[PDB]
RNA sequence: CGCGGCACAUCCACCUUGUGGUGGGUGUGGGUAGGGGAGCGUCCCUCAUUCAGCGAAGCCACCGGGUGACCGGUGGUGGA
RNA sequence: AUGCCGUGGUGUAAAGCGUGGCAGUGAGACGGCGGGGGAUAAGCUCCGUACGUCGAAAGGGAAACAGCCCAGAUCGCCGGC
RNA sequence: UAGACGGUGAGAGCCCGGUACGCGAAAACCCGGCACCUGCCUAGUAUCAAUUCCCGAGUAGCAGCGGGCCCGUGGAAUCCGCUGUGAAUCCGCCGGGACCACCCGGUAAGCCUAAAUACUCCUCGAUGACCGAUAGCGGAUUAGUACCGUGAGGGAAUGGUGAAAAGUACCCCGGGAGGGGAGUGAAAGAGUACCUGAAACCGUGUGCCUACAAUCCGUCAGAGCCUCCUUUUCCUCUCCGGAGGAGGGUGGUGAUGGCGUGCCUUUUGAAGAAUGAGCCUGCGAGUCAGGGACAUGUCGCAAGGUUAACCCGUGUGGGGUAGCCGCAGCGAAAGCGAGUCUGAAUAGGGCGACCCACACGCGCAUACGCGCGUGUGAAUAGUGGCGUGUUCUGGACCCGAA
């Protein structure tokens, strides 16, 4: 409920109250997996096609008279049962993408931010490197003072370049904005590292 | 994602195939003449386990009877007497004592006579 | 903590495909159908049924026309007023759409069943004639 | 796309207030001279669409 | 009928006295069209964990295991 | 005589009825009994039968032998009736 | 600010081409600015009078036959074609669903007009819970080639040594082909017939059975041999070991006895002398689209639930109230509305609404009740998503005509 912020080669300046409406909602977990579901379902490109037996080339005529030859009668060149004819029942280009209500999409957010924050997962800084330029080596060395484990979500603003680009090729770090938080990216992180300017743009997006 | 076929369908070519080892003609090396012949086997031999009970007692009543016809008794006159005497031995050990203790079998042919009523066509 | 392999569906939510036409140990060779006649390669229609005069054609039509200028009014009860306003006051045709009890940009009409004990003071559409009398028992008024 | 609905059994079939599918008798529109009034009367009026078709004629509405 | 294994339904006691398990009775389990219930095997993706040029896949043989679809072990062949 | 309809007892778990979801079937076969058509012919034909078996039922019997007689296979046993 | 992707003798940010990021254009083309250049304007405006003139002609309108609109000639307006007749210039003409009167709206028969919208032969740059050589384009290979047909047209099959050719010097049998010994290599159990190398099918060797027997080819009973492992006791050379024999147990074979009419389809009924199948390998049939329809399992919110288009974001996220379903029914409708239609009816029906499990209080009472409060605080409920079973429209489970 009281989570500190951190400054970078530092100690503790200041302090941020997490709403408990906010950040300690109780856990649904089969709200959860119907949203997270639902999440990698509008991440499938859908690009997949085959060629029924009207789309294969030419395949037009009936090959042979019906009866009176002692074969069996075929009709088309590509019949599914031929070797090299049309394909029945395959796959068509579609759109996976699942119209989960509003509600429910908010609720698993906040809830996985609640069991993040119930657990001490939660941690508040002001910036990532010290200055303007950018610099990797100095930004990993800051977020193994905080947490030591191999995931991680860095919640920094829109405008702010230096501590985006300071993380961009580390293994474990992914990078978004406060208004692109989304359960996935939130249940797969051990945890969260917020920007103080990233947390208060969250809480004040809620009341 | 498509997906080929071969690596499922193997699995119950193998095991009919080494189960039809001994088989004659195509019915030990061709699957489909194969996978008929296991479905006479299995049902014969389902035929043939609730079938060789019936054999074996088959067995041993044809034994009993020859050892009784030289201790002149007849079959039909021994399961009485030793059933009126309440001698339970069942016909597999009775016909096991017909041949590998011949002079035992009579000391229950001898108590088979006893019991047996003085009469045995006379109403009861 | 909670993580992706935390995550399962509730129980009963997700039951299995029935996958039909793959081997006799479940809907076999014929796949539900058995037949050899019309069922077994085709639909039958709804609208037939096998040579008779069908049920839509036996009977006569429904009698009448449809008024084509026919104004609808949508209604609320004055046993609603009672316990949405339990004070009483000025009851709009604005103040009963955010309460939740007629719909927007529609016509008004109070009706007459419940009990009105509350002091109201309804503007409205087309009063009904039992509801006239339970507003003003109470000291209202009832305005167009 | 959409589902189009029959324009016989709209024309020959309602709803009720609870769910009930009502339609009207036959053997009424002409021919009146021989049927007594007892007999017009009681092809008067509507009725409630039987329990064997109701499964066809809601199925036709929708 | 006897003795032993499994399965379903019901009754009766116990425990989250019920989403169910424990124990004991008792009945029941041929099956086509057909309906309902619970599972095996193959491929792809996500997440977590674990093997692999000190030999993966696949294939072959042998010895084993499950109530069934089928599975595990050891070896040979082979090369990701 | 049976059969049928109502009722009061006694007996019987997997009977009945109302309303929803998904059906399949609508070519039947011989045998017992009562009949029609046929020449009181047919392994013929068409009806009745809280009649049976096959259909969809393996086993034992009738030499062999869907439909007759006995009896309805959950599995195992080199026990018994 | 680089852990994109690939190459490199096996999983490489730190070995190579690259990547992040940042520099770069003689000339040609394109976009834009500024000059040149080109064009237009540089006399009317305001008020008043109310007589006249003009406001798009073989057109509108009307009539005959047709087309098209939700509209199939219908009471059929508006719009379009041909035939005939054929006006009026504002006190005009046309529309407002036959038509007329009033009222409202607009000025037909002249022309031009950006944007939002549709598409990809081809050109760059990415991506795939898409394919991986019977797959994916017909086409990874001479591919619209070979081939077939007079022609229009139809139309295949064919990928893989190894990291590196180091592609086997030389010798031997042979005319060669092919092989043996050497030799290269990690491997020739990789030899230009080449990675792995299954199955049908074809040999060679070897254990048991078989030349007096009538066999849906098996199965239960079962002697004998052969093979490989092993408790007791003999040789104890014995740390030995098994050398042999009797026993016990795996694996192969099966003299002999009993029982036994193939699989599938379709059938009242098939081993059937009904149909289909030579064999093995690969391939070959209930799928998808929709805020569709009905019913259900489950989750969210709940007297409400939910957005569509679109908008802003690196994305799956945040906005978006138009709409839809629910909320009151009855009636042909006017309309009335916990009622309403029918009807002369305060008659009866139809459809709709309405908790007395509950003490109490009420004009209740031999008792249950009647009506209304107080609650003891009774049980209604919809809607959106995602699964499943059927269903609708599409080729709609797949194959097949004349
Ligand atoms: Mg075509
Ligand atoms: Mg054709
Ligand atoms: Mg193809
Ligand atoms: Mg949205
Ligand atoms: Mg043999
Ligand atoms: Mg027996
Ligand atoms: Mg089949
Ligand atoms: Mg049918
Ligand atoms: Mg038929
Ligand atoms: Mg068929
Ligand atoms: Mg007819
Ligand atoms: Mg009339
Ligand atoms: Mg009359
Ligand atoms: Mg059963
Ligand atoms: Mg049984
Ligand atoms: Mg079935
Ligand atoms: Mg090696
Ligand atoms: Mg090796
Ligand atoms: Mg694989
Ligand atoms: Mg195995
Ligand atoms: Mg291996
Ligand atoms: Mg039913
Ligand atoms: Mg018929
Ligand atoms: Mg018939
Ligand atoms: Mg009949
Ligand atoms: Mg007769
Ligand atoms: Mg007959
Ligand atoms: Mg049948
Ligand atoms: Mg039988
Ligand atoms: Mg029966
Ligand atoms: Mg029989
Ligand atoms: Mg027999
Ligand atoms: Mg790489
Ligand atoms: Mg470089
Ligand atoms: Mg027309
Ligand atoms: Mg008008
Ligand atoms: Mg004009
Ligand atoms: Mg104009
Ligand atoms: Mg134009
Ligand atoms: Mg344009
Ligand atoms: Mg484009
Ligand atoms: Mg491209
Ligand atoms: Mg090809
Ligand atoms: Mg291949
Ligand atoms: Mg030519
Ligand atoms: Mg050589
Ligand atoms: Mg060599
Ligand atoms: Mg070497
Ligand atoms: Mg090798
Ligand atoms: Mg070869
Ligand atoms: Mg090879
Ligand atoms: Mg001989
Ligand atoms: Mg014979
Ligand atoms: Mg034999
Ligand atoms: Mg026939
Ligand atoms: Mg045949
Ligand atoms: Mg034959
Ligand atoms: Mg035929
Ligand atoms: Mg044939
Ligand atoms: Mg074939
Ligand atoms: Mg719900
Ligand atoms: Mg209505
Ligand atoms: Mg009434």
């Amino acid at each position: 409920l009281k989570i500190d912020v951190k400054t970078p080669a530092g100690k503790v300046d200041g302090a941020i109250e997490l709403p408990a409406e906010l950040f300690d909602v109780p856990a649904n977990i089969a709200l959860m997996h119907q949203v997270v579901t639902a999440q990698r379902a509008a991440a499938r490109q859908g690009t997949h096609s085959t060629k029924t037996r009207g789309e294969v080339s030419g395949g037009g005529r009936k090959p042979y008279r019906q009866k009176g030859t002692g074969r069996a009668r075929q009709g088309s060149t590509r019949a599914p049962q031929f070797t090299g004819g049309g394909v029945v029942h395959g796959p068509k280009p579609r759109d996976y993408s699942q119209r989960t209500p509003k509600k429910m999409i908010a609720a698993a957010l906040r809830g996985a931010l609640s069991d993040r924050a119930r657990n001490g997962r939660i941690h508040a800084i002001t910036e990532l490197v010290e200055g303007q330029n950018p610099s990797t080596k100095s930004a990993r060395a800051f977020l193994a003072s905080l947490t030591e484990r191999k995931q991680v979500l860095v919640v920094i603003g829109r405008s702010d370049e230096a501590g985006a680009k300071s993380v961009r090729n580390l293994p474990g770090v992914h990078i978004l904005a406060p208004d692109q938080l989304n359960t996935y990216d939130v249940l797969r992180a051990d945890d969260v590292v917020f920007s103080v300017e990233a947390l208060n743009a969250y809480i004040a997006a809620n009341t | 994602a498509r997906v080929k076929r071969a690596v499922n369908a193997h699995k119950k070519r193998r095991s009919i195939l080494k189960a039809s080892r001994g088989y004659r003609g195509q019915r030990s090396r061709l699957y489909r003449k194969a996978k008929e012949q296991q479905l006479h086997s299995l049902n014969y031999a389902y035929r043939d386990r609730r079938a060789r009970k019936g054999e074996f007692r088959k067995l041993w009543i044809a034994r009993i009877n020859a050892a009784a016809r030289l201790n002149d008794i007849t079959y039909n006159r021994l399961i009485q007497g030793l059933k009126a005497a309440g001698v339970e031995v069942d016909r597999k050990n009775l016909a096991d004592i017909a041949i590998s203790d011949p002079a035992a079998f009579t000391a229950l042919v001898d108590v088979a006579r006893a019991a047996l009523p003085e009469d045995v066509n006379a109403p009861s | 903590t909670l993580k992706l392999h935390d995550l399962r569906p509730a129980r009963g939510s997700k039951i299995a495909r029935t996958r039909v036409g793959r081997g006799d140990g479940s809907k076999g060779k014929t796949a539900g159908r058995g037949t050899k006649g019309t069922r077994a390669r085709k639909q039958v229609p709804v609208t037939f049924e096998g040579g008779q005069m069908p049920i839509h054609m036996r009977l006569p039509k429904l009698k009448g026309f449809r008024n084509r200028f026919r104004t609808e009014y949508e209604i609320v009860n004055v046993g609603d007023i009672n316990r949405l306003f339990p004070q009483g006051g000025a009851v709009g045709v604005d103040d009963l759409v955010a309460k939740g009890a007629v719909r927007k940009n529609a016509l008004v009409k109070v009706l007459g069943d419940g009990k009105l004990t509350a002091k109201v003071d309804v503007s409205a559409h087309k009063f009904s004639g039992s509801a006239r009398a339970k507003i003003t028992a109470a000291g209202g008024s009832a305005t167009e | 796309p959409k589902a189009k609905t029959h324009s016989g059994a709209s024309k020959r079939f309602r709803r009720t207030g609870t769910g009930k599918i009502v339609r009207q008798k036959a053997n009424r529109r002409h021919l009146l001279e021989h049927k007594p009034s007892t007999r017009t009367r009681r092809l008067d009026g509507r009725t409630v669409v039987a329990a064997n078709d109701t499964k066809r004629v809601t199925s036709l509405l929708n």
